[PDB]
């Protein structure tokens, strides 16, 4: 029913910091791989945090609120999934004695986190250096770095080849900030077998439709491409059409004016003089046959989504009225129209011999859902790093640098304001330990040794993954997007106030 | 214990009487206001109540968790629903005007248990606030920031108040920006514009405060421009629906001639396209409709790279009208025509443009001829926190709409109650009699907010309620040298301070309403003796 | 609390009365006594 | 997965003493009506069937189970007023709860509760001081020896379903404490008879003792059931010829020792029996059988009898015609017997009732109680037994204190003016039990109707005002002295109730976590 | 759908440290930990425990709660 009190405060705490232990064991290069079952049926293989918490109910409100803290990241960049969650845990965690133990009141140790978090973000953007977005091998260097830690690895620059030949493919500047949309611009295909190299970024679109009649062109040379919204069969008339006939011969001139109405919309059509007309909509068998001779292939139903990528990769702009056609809507700039029969399954290619299609292949339909969002990740940080040309000190090495300025002006600040304020900073060490220990190293010593170096010697060490020893990330280097550094620490401390404002729960809508 | 039996008097259902009723009442109101006093103060915190499916909402609007939290008993509801006037009235406040009515049944029935009538106790309340309320009137003042400063002690018993020299700020901002004059004079605040929205991504300080207004859509079809206009554009604040005609519900077309069959059909979608002409020539770069549009009749403007958005919030466009000085088009007309009008019925907007916000993206109408208007969006960790965020950002830009509407604050902070309380109680042998115990009881009682507003640190509260209890009852002896009530509690540190210095302002009409309201229920509750209850169905 | 659930307060008798559920045949009577003393003064129906 | 407890409730928090304090206030409100002169009363029918009707404040707290924990400790208080006293049960509990009422504001205020608790400890230790300081010691101080158990066991006597037959009952009640050696009151002597039916005062106070009629034998009805001067023969056992119990096995091979065996039973008895006859007395009493052989043999030489006694009965017997009990009959010596005034077997309420009435020379009496229904004769026994108990407490204390509300008023002022020199968290405190006294008197007055608003303020003036024994005139309602109008009580309950009463309510004010076990 | 493996012996429940079990057990500690921390000391409160055959008993000593309670937790 109800718990007031530290009672309240400690089961939230608690929870959090439960929600964290489960994927702890996914955060660093040797991250393993968390097969979860979904209602519905099948399952989830993945490793890439968010999608685990997603597949995962929860009952403890503060464990719903550490669940969602994953999805809102992941939201901002597309990476650094994980790593919010742990933060977002260890922060509430570290306060848990200062809490109750030292009885802070939690408005003080509130006023202390949001102080220290501000501080704590100076010293992400002080250790943070630019970057040359454009510089095609940085951008793969970069892209890579958060391609480790993933079953996509085992061809990391092959990702981040299709990674940065997408990005900048839907980019589009614009200015009167960059916008680069890869949700509706940059439309996936998991298309099952082959090898993993197997698989290119077609610069235009891949429909597995047919063509609408057997004796039509198989593959236009430069195809002029007609996008259309409305259907292509007799109308019908949004009013109460209802037609009295005792006229005898008059029953064969209405069902004449049908075919008759497919000729003039078949006409306005291949007026333009058109070689490939896909229309979202059906497409009458007259229609066909007037289209056929008309001189185009026909593609009856695509998606709207499918559709519209299609007008970016042809310039033909869509339109719904025939009769208002106009010659402008052209199919200009685009390639060939392949129809290759991939395995008893027919396919359509729009490719240029705005907007790209990127083709995967490995090794079963489930083994290519972990290829797609591993390369979402990448795909993701590649935008950041377009949006935000700074990146971040890699192996933890940032969380351990803040760990420090925070650690040394926490107790260089006295009051009890000090306590939350030095909490922040024991949090922020957990991301290099976590890293250590999936390393399987000695924390204790590892982390005091990197501690140490970075109290001095350079803010730009992290410790190596598959080797477990304290590095300089310039060495060897694995720098992430600033962006992703942002959140993080953002949220994670906010997630943290958040809870710590609860000191009741109560139980019925 | 435990009441029952019935013998004469056959009454379809439950009949309690005298003492029994009289104390059921005063628990129940009792516990309702209880859940709700852990939330009281700066030092108070937020709850989180969960449903039946699980979810939930972390929140410390005292109106909202009285309301969230299923009452079912009479005295409930009417602290519940009392909770609820204040929210409705003033804006804020909610969360103690129950803990007030509550002390004063508490209180009252007391009396009545020493055999004082509730009568003679009422009265004695009734008078108690009369010479309340008319000394409110000797601890308030005109405006002489004020307002950043009211608008942030309403952000200490909640979230956004972590960040309150921020969002204090962004609140008599937003607000400000959107005045009018209603109709004959008035210059009213607008009690709900500032489209207020909320999206998760980045820091809670990274809120943006939009320079015009946020109208909550895309654009129609992709095929149109994201972003138009750097200098000027005509927005078209539409109401009418640009779809395939239908004609008369009761219109039956027909046809006796197989002819006329293809004609009058293509024309259903020329006679609303011919509307959508009329508009586009007009200079209209940017049309919000509000019934939505056809795809047909979408490829048009799109043809044309004027942006046009489709179903819209009707109670934004009625604002984005005003804010563009533009007009809801209901349907062209005038006289007898047809046309929307060139820019005779536009409005003048500076830029269009479509922000995104991670996972989301909207539309910003932000620069404009005659707006002056505002709009805030929340950027928070997550939903559970963004919800309040807004939730507790109003109970606090609602407090600055009546502070301007009624130019009259007092100072918080526990003051005015301390204040009241003395003077009342020495006011009180005024009358003597065992009207006396009344009023004392009266004023006594207000001190629950003082006591609560502490208590709610874990200390011996005990400290604060006295040194103050004596600053007052000391001040109002030449109540001369340099009186100086206004003496509120500082709980952040624990110590007695001047609210009006120190930047603790509440405005007037609230402890007014909230004072002269909560009697105005433990009254209508006193005179309860006896509650029949009849069975349902 | 009347059966459909609506809550009321009053010192007004014929009102009292009928929303009491009163179930005695010759009891009901006197809900009719009230209700006519509202009738014709409108008034005292608490003292009829 | 794993758990500490197995679901087995446990409450704590602040609300977790606040809970207790309430709990504590019913079982108070509960009593507080059956108090004061014009004091209501209870009807208790409890689980059992038996119905019950009284006011002594411990009798109904413990017809009411009660299981909580704290709520129960008002039960507990309850029992032991009634015993280190006898009397102010009711009120022993009205103060208990009413402190942890006066308590609540502070707990509630957020103040620590071993702050309250030290506050109380003091203001009990000066308020009992206060007691001890005008427990008015007297002796023939115009006084009398006799005027102050009656004076005292009257006043105490009032509230109680006993009152309008008071005069009668406290004679007979004053007149019982003293039946017994006024050296060591043992109430075990007193022992009383409830007899079904007549009036609730037709009652009867035996000089010597009354008992049952427990015999139940055959050659009855012979024997004379009246002596004036009998000789008493306090026998302990048996009487019988076969013997009511304990045997031995007889083994013989002559046919003459058979019938020489049962001459010899026979015999073996009657010469025992011929034993008592040779004691010469005239009323044989046994706690063991009398046979029928046995009490035929002395009802043909008339010698009365009874057998089975009730074993408390023999002992109020021997205190009366001050015999000794004898278990064998062999060296039965003169002085073991003893004699009354006079003995009769009576035929009260339907139902005989042997009785040695008449004895100059006894230490202990019984008292048959009468009355219309067997709840009314009960609380009769009762109401009687808490003013014998408060007769003898004022013999060995002849110090005594005005009551209703006279004693418990004053307790108040010197303990409200002593806090004014103390100032701050103590002040309150100690201020607060010297108002939390006042509700004595205050309900005493709502109890009646007399206006508990004026009349309790009235009292406050003129009581700190000087009369240091002004309390409530129960005849015209006003204050008024209640030491003159002889409203006495020993100092001995108040001081015990208000260091028992404290006790409750600072041991419930310890407690911070309840945990109840299930199971 | 979810399988099960390694398991012969009758249905158990081992709670294996390397799942973080030192802390679960840290836990039911913690929980009987408050209850004694504020019995210590003059200041120190007491507690009405109630029988597992309903007596009802205040102590403020540790030893006494702890043994009229009915503990579980195997590290408590
Ligand atoms: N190559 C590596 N060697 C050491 N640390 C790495 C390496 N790759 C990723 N990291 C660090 O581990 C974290 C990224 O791990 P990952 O498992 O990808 O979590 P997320 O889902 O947040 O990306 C970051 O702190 C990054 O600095
Ligand atoms: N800065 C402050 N310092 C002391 N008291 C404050 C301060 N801020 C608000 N208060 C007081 O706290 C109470 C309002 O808090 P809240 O719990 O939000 O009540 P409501 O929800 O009814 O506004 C009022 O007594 C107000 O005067
Ligand atoms: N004659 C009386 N006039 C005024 N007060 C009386 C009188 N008789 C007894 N009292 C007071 O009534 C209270 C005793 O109440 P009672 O109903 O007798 O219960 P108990 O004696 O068991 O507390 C005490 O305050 C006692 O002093
Ligand atoms: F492992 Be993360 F999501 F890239
Ligand atoms: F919670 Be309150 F109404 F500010
Ligand atoms: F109660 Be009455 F009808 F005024
Ligand atoms: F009820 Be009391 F013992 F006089
Ligand atoms: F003094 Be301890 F509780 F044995
Ligand atoms: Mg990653
Ligand atoms: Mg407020
Ligand atoms: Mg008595």
């Amino acid at each position: 029913e109800r718990t007031t009190g530290r009672q309240a405060q400690i089961s939230n705490i608690t929870a959090a910091k439960a929600v964290a232990d489960v994927i702890r064991t996914c955060l660093g290069p040797k991250a393993m791989l968390k097969m979860l079952l979904d209602p519905m049926g099948g399952l989830v293989l993945t490793n890439d945090g968010h999608a685990i918490l997603r597949e995962i109910d929860v009952a403890h409100p503060a464990a719903k609120s550490m669940l969602e803290l994953s999805r809102t990241q992941d939201e901002e960049v597309g990476d650094g999934t994980t790593t919010v969650i742990i933060l977002a845990g260890e922060i509430l965690a570290q306060c848990a004695p200062y809490l109750i133990e030292k009885n802070i009141h939690p408005v003080i140790i509130i006023q202390a986190l949001k102080k220290a978090l501000t501080d704590a973000l100076e010293v992400i953007k002080q250790v943070s250096k630019p970057v040359d977005v454009e510089n095609d091998a940085a951008m793969k260097k970069l892209i890579q770095a958060s391609i480790g830690t993933k079953y996509v690895i085992h061809w990391s620059e092959k990702m981040c080849e299709l990674a940065l030949d997408a990005v900048k493919t839907v980019r589009k500047d614009l200015g009167q900030n960059f916008e680069i949309d890869i949700k509706r611009y940059v439309r996936v295909e998991k298309i099952p077998g082959g090898d993993v190299l197997d698989s290119r970024v077609l610069k235009g679109v891949l429909l597995n439709k047919d063509v609408v009649h057997p004796k039509m062109s198989r593959h236009i040379e430069n195809p002029r491409v007609v996008l259309l919204d409305c259907p292509l069969e007799y109308k019908k008339g949004e009013s109460q059409t209802n037609i009295e006939i005792e006229k005898e011969e008059d029953w064969n001139r209405i069902l004449q004016i049908e075919e008759e109405q497919v000729q003039l919309m078949c006409e306005q059509i291949l007026a333009v003089r058109p070689t490939l007309v896909i229309t979202e909509k059906g497409v009458s068998d007259l229609a066909q046959h007037y289209l056929l001779k008309g001189g185009c292939s026909v593609l009856r139903r695509v998606k709207k989504s499918d559709n519209n990528r299609i007008a970016r990769v042809t310039g033909a702009t869509i339109v719904n009225r025939v009769e208002d056609l106009k010659e402008s809507d052209v199919g200009t700039n685009c390639g060939l129209f392949k129809v290759e029969m991939i395995g008893d399954e027919y396919f359509s290619f729009l490719d240029n011999c705005k907007a790209c299609t990127i083709m995967l292949r490995g090794g079963s339909k489930d083994i290519l859902n972990e290829i797609d969002r591993n390369l979402q990740d990448a795909m993701a940080v590649a935008r950041n790093v377009m949006l935000s040309p700074s990146l971040s000190p890699g192996g933890g090495a940032t969380e351990m640098a803040v760990s420090v300025k925070l650690a040394e002006k926490a107790k260089q600040l006295e009051g009890i304001q000090q306590w939350p304020y030095q909490a922040v900073a024991d949090a922020m060490e957990c991301i290099p330990r976590t890293l250590i220990q999936n390393a399987g190293g000695d924390p204790i010593r590892l982390l005091s040794q990197l501690r140490a170096k970075h109290a001095q010697g350079n803010f730009t060490t992290g410790i190596d993954g598959d080797k477990g020893k304290i590095v300089d990330m310039v060495s060897y280097g694995i720098w992430e997007p600033e962006v992703i550094k942002q959140q993080s620490v953002k949220t994670a401390i906010e997630s943290a106030c958040l809870l710590l404002r609860v000191d009741d729960i109560v139980s019925g809508v | 214990f435990n009441n029952s039996r019935s013998d004469t008097l056959f009454l379809g259902g439950e009949k309690i009487s005298g003492d029994d009723i009289r104390n059921q009442n005063v628990l129940a109101t009792m516990a309702v206001a209880n859940v709700v006093k852990s939330s009281l103060g700066p030092v108070g915190l937020d709850k989180m109540l969960v449903d039946d499916i699980g979810d939930f909402t972390v929140t410390n609007d005292g109106a909202t968790i009285l309301s969230l939290l299923d009452v079912q008993h009479p005295a409930g509801k009417i602290l519940v629903e009392l909770a609820q006037q204040q929210d409705r009235e003033i804006g804020d406040g909610t969360t103690s005007v129950v803990i007030i009515a509550s002390e004063l049944l508490k209180r009252a029935n007391e009396l009545v248990k020493n055999k004082i009538h509730p009568t003679t106790i009422i009265t004695g309340f009734r008078v108690a606030l009369r010479e309340a309320i008319r000394f409110i009137n000797e601890v308030l003042s005109t405006s002489v920031e004020t307002l950043i400063n009211i608008a942030k002690t309403s952000m200490s018993s909640k979230i956004i108040g972590a960040d309150s020299d921020f969002f204090s700020n962004m609140v008599v901002d937003a607000l400000l920006a959107v005045k009018t004059q209603n109709s004959k004079g008035e210059i009213k605040y607008p009690v709900k514009a500032v489209n207020v929205l909320k999206a998760h991504g980045k820091s809670a300080t990274e809120s943006l405060l939009v320079p015009g207004y946020a109208l909550n859509c895309t654009v129609a079809s992709q095929a149109m421009p994201k972003r138009i206009a750097g200098g000027n554009v005509k927005i078209a604040c539409l109401d009418l629906n640009l779809q395939k005609a239908r004609m008369a519900m009761g219109v039956q077309i027909n046809i006796d001639d197989p002819e006329q069959l293809e004609q009058i059909r293509k024309r259903e979608a020329g006679i609303v396209l011919e509307r959508v002409k009329k508009i586009i020539d007009a200079g209209a770069q940017v049309v919000l409709t509000t019934k939505g549009i056809d795809d047909l009749c979408l490829k048009e403007f799109v043809e044309a790279k004027i942006m046009g958005v489709r179903r819209c919030k009707k109670e934004d466009l009625r604002r984005i009208a005003r804010a563009t000085g533009a007009t809801l088009v209901s349907s062209m007309s005038n006289l007898e025509g047809e046309e929307t009008f060139e820019s005779s019925y536009l409005g003048l907007c500076d830029e269009v443009v479509q922000a995104k916000f991670s996972d989301d993206e909207c539309i910003l109408i932000k620069g404009t001829s005659k707006h002056s208007s505002s709009s805030i969006i929340l950027r928070g960790a997550n939903d559970y926190s963004l919800d309040e965020m807004e939730r507790s950002l109003h109970d606090s830009l609602s407090v600055v709409k009546r502070t301007l509407e009624s130019g009259n604050v007092v100072p918080g902070g526990g003051c005015v109650e301390a204040a009241l309380n003395i003077y009342l109680d020495n006011f009180a042998t005024t009358v003597g009699s065992r009207e006396q115990l009344a009023i004392a009881e009266f004023a006594a009682a207000l001190l629950i907010i003082p006591k609560t507003l502490a208590v709610n640190a874990a200390k011996d509260s005990s400290e604060l309620v006295a040194k103050l209890r004596s600053y007052h009852a000391a001040s109002q002896m030449a109540k001369k040298r340099r009186s100086y009530r206004n003496y509120g509690l500082d709980l952040i540190r624990g110590k007695i301070v001047d609210e009006i210095h120190a930047g603790v302002l509440e405005p007037t009409i609230s402890k007014v309403k909230s004072l002269k309201s909560a009697l105005e229920a433990c009254v209508a509750i006193l005179r309860i003796d006896t509650m029949i209850t009849v069975d349902p169905e | 609390k009347t059966s459909r659930g609506e809550i009321i307060i009053s010192n007004d008798g014929h009102t009292i009365l009928k929303q009491m559920a009163i179930l005695h045949p010759v009891a009901r009577m006197l809900v009719e006594v009230s209700a006519a003393q509202d009738s014709e003064a409108g008034d005292g129906t608490t003292s009829v | 997965i794993v758990v500490l407890k197995e679901g087995t409730d446990a409450s704590q928090g602040k609300g977790q003493i606040i809970s207790n304090i309430n709990a504590c206030v019913a079982v108070q409100e509960a009593l507080k009506p059956t108090l004061g002169p014009l004091g209501s009363d209870i009807l208790i029918v409890t689980s059992n069937q038996k119905t019950t009707i009284s006011n002594d404040g411990a009798t109904i707290l413990k017809l009411l189970d009660v299981v909580h924990p704290a709520a129960k400790t008002l039960v507990d208080i309850s029992r032991a007023q009634d015993a280190e006293v006898g009397d102010g049960t009711t009120s022993v509990t009205i103060l208990a709860g009413e402190l942890m009422k006066e308590a609540k504001p502070f707990l509630e205020e957020g103040i620590s509760s071993h702050l309250i608790m030290k506050g109380y400890r003091k203001a009990v230790s000066l308020a009992v001081e206060k007691i001890n300081e005008l427990a008015v010691d007297i002796t023939s101080e115009k006084s009398s020896g006799r005027e102050l158990l009656e004076r005292c066991a009257r006043t105490a006597m009032s509230s109680k379903l006993i009152h309008n037959n008071a005069d009668f009952f406290v004679k007979m009640c004053v007149d019982a404490v003293l039946s017994l050696d006024r050296n060591d009151l043992d109430d075990k002597l007193i022992g009383i008879k409830k007899i079904p039916g007549g009036a609730m005062e037709e009652s009867l106070f035996i000089n010597g003792v009354a008992f049952k009629k427990t015999f139940s034998y055959a050659g009855f009805e012979q024997q004379p059931k009246k002596f004036n001067n009998p000789k008493i023969l306090s026998l302990n056992v048996e009487l019988e010829l076969k013997a009511e119990k304990d045997n031995a096995e007889v083994r013989v091979e002559h046919v003459e020792d058979y019938q020489a065996i049962v001459d010899a039973e026979w015999q073996l008895i009657f010469e025992k029996l011929r034993q008592v006859e040779e004691t010469g007395a005239n009323i044989v009493l046994s706690k063991l059988p009398i046979g029928d052989l046995a009490t035929q043999f002395f009802a043909d030489r008339n010698i009365f009898c009874a057998g089975r006694v009730s074993a408390d009965d023999m002992n109020r017997v021997i205190q009366a015609v001050g015999g000794s009990i004898q278990s064998t009959t062999s060296d039965i010596k003169p002085e073991h017997l003893g004699t009354c005034a006079l003995f009769e077997e009576m035929q009260i309420g339907s139902e005989r009732y042997n009785l040695f009435q008449g004895c100059p020379q006894a230490k202990t009496c019984t008292l048959l109680l009468r009355g219309g229904a067997e709840q009314v004769i009960a609380e009769v026994e009762r109401s009687l037994h808490d003013a014998i108990m408060i007769v003898k407490r004022a013999l060995q204390n002849k110090l005594i204190v005005a009551g209703g509300g006279a004693t418990e008023m004053e307790v108040s002022k010197c303990l409200r003016d002593y806090s004014k020199t103390i100032a701050g968290k103590q002040q309150m405190i100690i201020n607060a039990f010297a108002k939390a006294l006042e509700v004595i008197p205050r309900q005493l007055c709502e109890n009646a109707g007399f206006d508990a608003i004026e009349i309790l303020n009235k009292l406050r003036l003129a009581h700190s005002k000087g009369e240091k024994w002004y309390g409530v005139v129960f005849e015209t309602e006003n204050i008024g002295d209640n030491f003159a109008k002889f409203v006495w009580e020993p100092a001995l309950v108040k001081i015990n109730a208000l260091n028992s009463a404290t006790e409750a309510t600072n041991l419930i004010l310890s407690v911070d976590e309840t945990i109840t076990n299930k199971g | 759908q979810n399988p099960n493996a390694g398991l012969f012996k009758q249905g158990y429940n081992s709670y294996s440290n390397a799942d973080g079990q030192i802390i679960k057990s840290i836990a039911a500690i913690r929980e009987l930990h408050q209850m004694c921390l504020t019995s210590m000391g003059p200041c120190g409160r007491n507690k009405i425990i109630v029988n597992h055959l309903g007596k009802i008993i205040i102590t403020n000593d540790a030893a006494t709660m702890l043994r009229e309670l009915d503990i579980v937790h195997p590290a408590v």
